[PDB]
């Protein structure tokens, strides 16, 4: 968790891993309460930490999600669909780590809901590019 | 952390299909040939690429050793299906 971001706070309406792997179910709960769907994260599974199996288990809660590698030039375009997940991995991690995109503020600077302690901050969209390893789950 | 065993992996072809827009990539895996699927996907101007479940595996499997691999897959692609000239093999992961 070592990338950098700045404005960050706790924020409860941020739904907070229960587990290490938690973060893509808790993505995916955030993901279709954006959506008017409500679904634990336990119920989507814990354990689910690949962009195949995170969208296959969103789409038996709802329909037309995507879990693609997807270019570091379609932030925007994803963005504009709405709230998206995006697979952190940075340099040194064994592991990657889900966070819920929410959108891109007027300044271009990407808004983040991370599970991992339940907080909100933003990062620049350099850097966002450079930790987001281009797996995502996004419903176009 | 521990010691995660080094592998030399190497992309040695994209064959793209602009009918189905299937794609095949051949790997070699520690000399290991390899071919696993995908299939691009354009949708409101996001640019992605759908692995199979098992190409998926496979790339999670080695992000510990390189956490650019998508990257590095994504953008010979893109290049190859602009028509570029790419010169093979490339390189995903090296010791």
């Amino acid at each position: 968790g070592n990338w950098t971001v700045f404005d960050e706070v706790l924020d409860s309406n941020v739904i907070k891993q229960l587990t290490l792997t938690g973060c893509g179910a808790a993505c995916g709960e955030m993901l279709l309460r954006d959506r008017y769907i409500f679904v634990t994260q336990n119920v989507i599974g814990t354990e689910l930490t690949s962009m195949t199996s995170l969208a296959n288990k969103l789409n038996k809660f709802d329909v037309g999600w995507e879990g693609n590698a997807v270019s570091e030039s379609s932030l925007y375009a994803l963005s504009n669909t709405g709230s998206w997940g995006a697979m952190m991995w940075d340099s040194g991690s064994k592991v990657g780590h889900w966070v819920l995109v929410k959108g891109v503020d007027d300044a271009g600077n990407v808004i983040i809901y991370d599970p991992y302690q339940g907080s909100r901050y933003l990062m620049t969209e350099q850097e966002f590019k450079e930790v987001w390893n281009g797996h995502s789950v996004y419903k176009p | 952390g521990i010691v995660f065993t080094n592998h030399n992996i190497d992309l040695l072809s994209v064959e793209f299909d602009e009918i189905t827009k299937n794609c095949n990539y051949t790997f070699s895996v520690d000399g290991e040939t390899a071919i696993f699927t995908a299939r691009i996907s354009i949708i409101r101007n996001i640019k992605g690429i759908k692995y199979s479940e098992e190409l998926d595996k496979f790339i999670m499997s080695i992000m510990p050793l390189q956490p650019k691999v998508s990257k590095i897959l994504g953008g010979v692609t893109w290049d190859c299906i602009c028509g570029k000239e790419v010169g093979f093999p490339v390189r995903l992961i090296g010791k």
